[PDB]
């Protein structure tokens, strides 16, 4: 055929209810509770109106279709050519139309009312009116299919364009994508895994009736975060299998530019081809993506970052036992007979005796300026009610002398940074750490996966995850990072996806004090290289952080020394808060660093960022200000989404002074800057082959 | 001594100017209290070029870079050859020029930045690098790259008060070598964001025009907020935005180099339509985030014309301007205005001088004694015409009259247009130049069929001789086909329509005479060329079973002239319907509209059409004939959806 849909505009009311749970499926269930009426401790709700369902025209009013869904309104796939038909009927007070993003039209279509020189019968179904249903028309084109290079089927949606403000808001979207030739051929018999999430901020206080003045209508106020129209935890559905994978349709939406982030307590992600973890999700944007399924239980997919969770965003997601249908100092290096080139495949596990201590901290030395400069002093220069310059954080260590070893020293060319740690796949790593600091912290990485405390898969008696507890008051614990090859790059991503580590002792706090380290994680197998003694090879890091003293658990020892008065001082105010926020750029402020990169030195940045929200543009910008490769190469540019992370490949043959861009508001002349240097002489290697070591 | 082997130069600076928008404004006092009246004019500055003579000679451009926004200039250049940037100041504040390609900058113990950084204003200087691959397209196409320029003294202040440039590249072989970048598909560059000011220009700039407006609370925080704010691609809030000149069924490729503060991360939308992207592949989308500071192009391509738009869909951001129309067209069509025939009534017209009953009323063909053209004289003459509206111009055809002996023509003339005459445009074109410098003819019914493509549009074209052959004059019948791409034959006369699909009434069949019909298509001749009723009575009708639905923008007539007695059609109507058992008259203004047409047969006449009817089948009565009621036509439309 060429199926067509029959859509409506049931003006009814959300509920975002509770209970959650199953349902019990195939003949006989019982919604959970019928506990009868009084106040059921009361569940605010707003009333909107999306599109339906519906075979013809009938009457209907209630809750929501397939349970996963409801809200979000009803999803249409197709084929390549077999063009579609609708008809909606406005049974709402809205006039809303009907859009399409992502077809073709015919001005019969595009629902707009623009001076579009084309007149009514042009511009009738781009706008209808209550009671008044119109029939839409538009066609799947070949200019519209997949790039054979591209998944089998397009994350697209629609919605009524009469203004969008005021409409969104109520419920005014649905699903709709695009696949390649004779596909209702493989959906139709297999995938019951067809499931498209919706990350919505509905601001229902916009779009349904106005007053303010602080008892028959509806409405209450503000703001909400949600997924296919739900909140804190609940939305019924969401379930997947074991050995099997499933395929995720996502679509931003929002009205306004609040972006919305979001993890997976649980898993990694799949766009484009890569490893990314954290579907990096804009105000409005059309990602579709997927996840290898291993494990099993349920998984807290929800929003990560800073006022989006008690606000909902919130959101599990189940797997279970699918069925089953089968048919003064230097001096050392060795040297004895040099066996040619040399193989030996396969891993081997990295050791680490590290770990985490306290000590003061100062983000100079540079440059002085009382009374007038009252920016790059507010900070690095002390006052009455100021302290800047130094402060008395904890970092992590590799330790040279504990009771089982070392392997450290450290130049500055790298922060408060954590010793960074490579990875190659299937490798596994021993981090044998330790206390040495006054409160008990822990140590987790945040890109792997199989994460069990050698020897035993146990866990300190009574508890759940060792993140979200087994602190260590001083004491010292033995921990294992095995490597899949799932918590590692694909193909389409350059090999090193950059990433990191620290404490969990409440699974984020702490942190902000200084605890904090890069984990890189790479593959390959053809012709490596190496260094020797006190020399390394990738030792390019960069991590821009908000570091808030005014949250670390050493503002008071902090304070009573560095501070004049004892704790005369003022409680908080926008006043010297502001002026206790010094912004790292890999902790140094302003400038330190300048690094040691030369003329050619072909050079490979792993760079993240850190400590507040909000995207983030950066840059170099020197004798070449620089370009790099994320694939393609690129400008002054680098979009990473906080608490988010890519490296990049920089070959370097430039220039120095590198004015290391943060390109953001006040942050670039609050501080960040930095610089990059040019260097020149000193090399070796050999002939045809390998031999310098 | 002379060959050749790669390199550019770039002749450019940095000058202010005003910036508005709008097109509908109020009265001197149409409202003698006070009511609007305004105009909200800005002090920016962005890059322009030319040559050396500062201002007066060369500083300009135009034409195909409508569009070009405040934006500098499209700054192209292939691969591994030489850009050579001349940049000469042109206002306050020490600005520089700047891109993350300033690269290759020998060091010797200096500052490739520390030094270059600003330069005082007056004074000018050069930047000149390599082009360099570590900078540029790859192997997986988007033929070309897209960098970006502006200046580094304060990184943002400038940025916002204008000045933004669009650098972008190809490679080798790739662009019109000479004169020319690309063209192998056509090259738009829109740059979204959101202007704050204030945190702009500075001082006066922010003192234009003062006071304060209806229900305000305080200055510099709570004021005018959102007010100061353009939201705008290139900024043109509003759909404002100029050159969109498409061209359906051509490659297209834009380049969105945003940009801007931590907001303007706008999800951009091309009203109805798809299109591809690459980063190693043919990976396709229907939107683009643009983050502030990226830059991607892409590369799409419109099926159908009609104009569409652009915008933000972040409902506030686009709810506030930021949209624009891209007026596409069909370059399957170009149908003659009618200069010649009819339709162009003599009223619309003029000059400067009939210099001898020599006048607009006369033009192309129009043959008689010598009183059939128009004519002038020595003065810098220019003819105008007014097409009733606005319509694009595939382009005119031109040529002359000879007066007894001495033969008259025009050799070389300048081409002026616009909406609404207040604005002129002295057109330019592909070819180099200030403007575009055409070419005539050299005698009588020379016809120099030139052609604008760049294509043009307006409602108003002038025509300014700028030499000629003893005495300036000339005929036309320029020829586009207006603004929704419509208004072009369908079958009859080009024999495209079964004449089985060409049913009626009263059909009077002889033994000779056989008026059937199927033989009744304008300028159409033959043996019994022409139809004919059964007997003339003041009803009937004519059938045409278009078989598929379709837009009609219109419908031609005439009538045929035999043997000593010609006869046509004054008077009639029309109907329309969706099978031949249901009819809707055509009604106007009030009740039916009595159509006008035919005052001879020697011509053909068409009638407008307000109100496009839009059917599978239409039928036709005429009222006030002629001797008799003969009848030959075609209609007018384009396609349309179907099969429903
Ligand atoms: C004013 O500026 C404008 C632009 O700013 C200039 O106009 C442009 O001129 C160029 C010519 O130099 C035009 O480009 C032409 O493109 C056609 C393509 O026609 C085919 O495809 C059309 C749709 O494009 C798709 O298919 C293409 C397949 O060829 C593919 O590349 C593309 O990516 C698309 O997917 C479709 O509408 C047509 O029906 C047709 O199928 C091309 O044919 C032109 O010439 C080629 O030349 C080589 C070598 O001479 C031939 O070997 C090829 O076969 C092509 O044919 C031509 O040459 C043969 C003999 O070789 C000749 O017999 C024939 O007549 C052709 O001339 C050319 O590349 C571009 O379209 C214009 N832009 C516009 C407005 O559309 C003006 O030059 C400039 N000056 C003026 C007038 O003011
Ligand atoms: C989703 O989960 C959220 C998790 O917090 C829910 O937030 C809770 O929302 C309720 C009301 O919706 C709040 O109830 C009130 O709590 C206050 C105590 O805190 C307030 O008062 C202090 C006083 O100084 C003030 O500083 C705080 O800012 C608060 O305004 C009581 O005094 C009131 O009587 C009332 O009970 C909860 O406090 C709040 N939880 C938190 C964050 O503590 C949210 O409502 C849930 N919504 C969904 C999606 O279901
Ligand atoms: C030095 O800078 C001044 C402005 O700071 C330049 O003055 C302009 O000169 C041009 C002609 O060269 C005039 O058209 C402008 O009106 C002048 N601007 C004004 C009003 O200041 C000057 O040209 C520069 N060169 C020198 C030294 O003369
Ligand atoms: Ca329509
Ligand atoms: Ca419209
Ligand atoms: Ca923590
Ligand atoms: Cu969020
Ligand atoms: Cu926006």
């Amino acid at each position: 055929a060429t199926r067509r849909y029959y859509l409506g505009a049931v003006e009814l009311s959300w509920d975002y209810m509770q209970s959650d749970l199953g349902e019990l499926p195939v003949d006989a269930r019982f919604p959970p509770r019928v506990p009868k009426s009084f106040p059921f401790n009361t569940s605010v709700v707003y009333k909107k109106t999306l599109f339906v369902e519906f075979t013809d025209h009938l009457f209907n009013i209630a809750k929501p279709r397939p349970p996963w869904m409801g809200l979000l309104g009803p999803t249409i796939q197709a084929e390549v050519y077999d063009t579609v038909v609708i008809t909606l009927k406005n049974m709402a007070s809205h006039p809303v139309s009907l859009h399409a993003v992502g077809v073709s039209y015919w001005k019969a279509s595009e629902g707009a009312e623009y001076d579009d020189q084309t007149s009514q019968r042009e511009k009738e179904d781009d706008k209808v009116f209550p009671g008044g249903s119109h029939t839409y028309v538009w066609q799947v084109l070949k200019e519209n299919g997949p790039m054979a290079s591209d998944p089998l089927c397009l994350t697209y949606s629609y919605l009524s364009h009469v203004d969008l403000v005021k409409d969104l808001n109520s419920g005014l979207i649905g699903a709709l994508l695009v696949c390649r030739e004779g596909s209702l051929a493989k959906e139709k018999t297999q995938t019951l895994h067809k499931f498209i999430l919706l990350f919505a901020v509905f601001d229902e206080g916009k779009s349904w009736h106005s007053e303010t003045k602080n008892a028959a209508s509806a409405r209450a106020w503000p703001k909400m975060h949600t997924v296919n129209g739900y909140v804190n935890r609940s939305l019924p559905g969401l379930i997947g299998c074991h050995r099997k994978s499933v395929y995720w349709h996502v679509i931003g939406m929002g009205t306004t530019p609040e972006v919305h982030s979001i993890f997976l307590e649980g898993h990694t992600f799949l766009v484009r081809n890569h490893r990314q973890a954290s579907l990096e999700i804009s105000p409005i944007t059309f990602l579709t993506a997927q996840t290898l399924l291993m494990d099993l239980g349920q998984f807290l997919l929800f929003c990560h970052i800073s006022s989006h969770q008690h606000d909902g965003m919130e959101a599990y997601v189940k797997v279970d036992s699918c069925p089953e249908e089968p048919q003064f100092d230097d001096d050392n290096s060795p040297s004895f007979i040099q066996i040619r080139s040399v193989a030996k495949k396969h891993p081997k596990t990295w050791v680490h005796y590290i770990a985490a201590e306290e000590e003061d901290w100062d983000y100079a030395p540079l440059v002085l300026a009382p009374d007038d400069r009252s920016y790059k002093s507010q900070y690095l220069n002390n006052g009455p009610q100021r302290i800047g310059r130094k402060y008395k954080k904890v970092r992590f260590m590799a330790y040279t002398d504990e009771t089982f070893k070392t392997r450290e020293a450290i130049q500055h060319e790298s922060g408060i940074l954590g010793p960074l740690l490579y990875g190659e796949v299937g490798d596994t790593l021993l981090i044998i750490f330790k206390n040495q600091a006054s409160r008990p912290y822990n140590i987790y990485p945040h890109g792997i996966t199989d994460v069990r405390p050698l020897y035993s898969r146990r866990l300190p008696k009574g508890v759940k995850h060792l993140k979200d507890f087994p602190i260590l008051p001083g004491e010292i614990f033995k921990y294992k990072w095995t490597v899949t090859v799932e918590d590692g790059p694909t193909k389409s991503d350059p090999r090193c996806l950059t990433r990191y580590y620290s404490s969990f002792v409440n699974m984020e706090r702490d942190l902000a004090s200084g605890l904090i380290g890069p984990l890189l994680i790479c593959y390959k197998e053809s012709v490596d290289q190496r260094g020797n003694q006190i020399m390394s090879d990738k030792r390019n890091v960069i991590l821009f952080s908000v570091f808030d003293e005014n949250r670390s658990w050493y503002l008071t020892e902090n304070i009573q020394r560095f501070l004049p008065n004892p704790a005369g001082v003022q409680l908080e105010d926008p006043e010297f808060q502001a002026s206790n926020i010094m912004h790292s750029i890999n902790g140094y402020v302003f400038d330190s660093l300048q690094l040691s990169v030369c003329l050619h030195e072909v050079a490979y940045w792993y760079i993240l960022s850190i400590g507040a929200q909000t995207d983030f543009l950066s840059v170099f910008f020197s004798g070449y200000t620089f370009k790099h490769k994320m694939v393609y190469e690129d400008t002054l540019t680098l979009f990473p989404f906080s608490g988010e992370t890519v490296f990049m490949s920089m070959e370097n043959p430039g220039l120095w002074i590198l004015g290391c861009h943060n390109s953001d508001f006040r942050n670039r002349g609050m501080t960040a800057l930095l610089k990059v240097s040019s260097c020149d002489k000193n090399t070796g290697d050999y002939y045809e082959d390998s031999y310098e070591d | 001594r002379s060959f050749q082997k790669k390199t550019r130069h770039y002749f450019i600076a940095a000058v202010e100017r005003l910036w508005d928008y709008g097109m509908s404004s109020s009265p001197h006092v149409l409202r003698n209290r006070a009511q609007s009246g305004s105009v909200p004019q800005f002090k920016k500055v962005v890059f322009q070029e030319f040559t050396d003579g500062s201002f007066t000679q060369p500083l300009y451009r135009g034409e195909l870079n409508e569009h070009l926004g405040l934006l500098g200039p499209y700054i192209r250049a292939e691969v591994e050859d030489n850009i050579m940037v001349t940049f000469r100041n042109q206002a306050s504040r020490p600005y520089s020029f700047y891109s993350s390609l300033i690269s290759y900058e020998e060091d010797q113990r200096q500052g490739a930045e520390p030094r270059k950084n600003f330069v005082k204003p007056n004074e000018t200087k050069t930047y000149f690098w390599k082009v360099q691959h570590h900078m540029a397209p790859t192997k997986d196409e988007f033929d070309c790259k897209a960098w970006a320029y502006s200046s580094d003294v304060d990184l943002e202040k400038d940025v916002h008060s204008g000045l933004i440039g669009p650098l972008l590249v190809c490679h080798t072989n790739t662009l019109n070598p000479a004169h020319g970048r690309q063209v192998t598909v056509q090259e738009f560059a829109l740059f979204f964001t959101i202007f704050d000011e204030t945190k702009s220009w500075y001082f006066t700039e922010n003192m234009e025009r003062n006071c304060r407006a209806p229900c305000n609370i305080q200055m510099e925080d709570p004021t005018f907020k959102e007010n100061y704010r353009f939201h705008a691609i290139n900024g043109y809030i509003m759909d404002t935005l100029p050159g969109l000149v498409m061209a359906q069924d051509q490659r297209i490729r834009w380049y969105l180099l945003s940009m801007g503060s931590n907001e303007n991360i706008h999800s951009i939308h091309f009203s109805g339509h798809v299109f591809t992207v690459r980063k190693k592949e043919e990976y396709k989308m229907a939107l683009y985030n643009l983050y502030p500071g990226v830059f991607e192009t892409v590369e799409m391509l419109p099926s159908k014309a009609g104009i569409w738009r652009v915008e933000c869909l972040i409902g506030e951001h686009l709810h506030a301007g930021m949209s624009t129309l891209f007026l596409v067209y069909s370059n399957k069509c170009q149908t003659p205005l009618g200069m010649a025939s009819g339709h162009i009534r003599d009223f619309q017209i003029t000059a400067s001088g009939q210099y001898g009953q020599w006048a607009p009323k006369l033009a192309r063909l129009h043959y008689s004694g010598s009183i059939n053209a128009w004519s002038t004289k020595e003065p810098f003459s220019w003819i105008k015409v007014d097409l009733l509206a606005p319509m694009i111009i595939h382009g005119i055809k031109t040529q002359g009259a000879r007066q007894k002996f001495s033969s008259l023509y025009i050799s070389q003339f300048i081409i002026m247009y616009s909406l609404d005459g207040k604005k002129w445009q002295t057109y330019r074109g592909n070819s180099t130049g200030t403007l575009m410098v055409f070419f005539g003819n050299v005698d009588s019914s020379g016809i120099k069929h030139n052609i604008f493509n760049p294509p043009i549009i307006a409602r108003y074209i002038r025509l300014h001789p700028t030499h000629y052959s003893i005495r300036s004059t000339l005929r036309m019948e320029l020829m586009g086909c207006d603004l929704n791409s419509c208004s072009m034959p369908l079958g009859m006369e080009s024999k495209a329509i079964s004449d089985a699909q060409i049913t009626a009434s009263s059909y009077f069949t002889n033994m000779f005479a056989t008026w059937s019909p199927s033989k009744a298509r304008l300028h159409l001749q033959g043996r019994s060329n022409a139809w004919r009723p059964q007997v003339n009575n003041p009803k009937e009708w004519l059938q045409v079973d278009f078989q598929k639905t379709m837009k009609v923008t219109g419908v031609t007539t005439q009538g045929v002239k035999s043997l000593l007695t010609s006869m046509y059609v004054k008077e009639f109507l029309i109907s329309s319907s969706q099978d031949g058992h249901q009819w809707t008259l055509f009604f106007q203004n009030g009740k039916v509209k009595v159509f006008q047409g035919n005052q001879d047969s020697f011509t053909p006449v068409v009638n407008s059409l307000d109100p496009p009817l839009l059917t599978r089948y239409l039928r036709i009565h005429p009222q006030s004939w002629v001797h008799q009621i003969a009848l030959r036509m075609e209609v007018l439309g384009c396609e349309a959806q179907d099969l429903y």
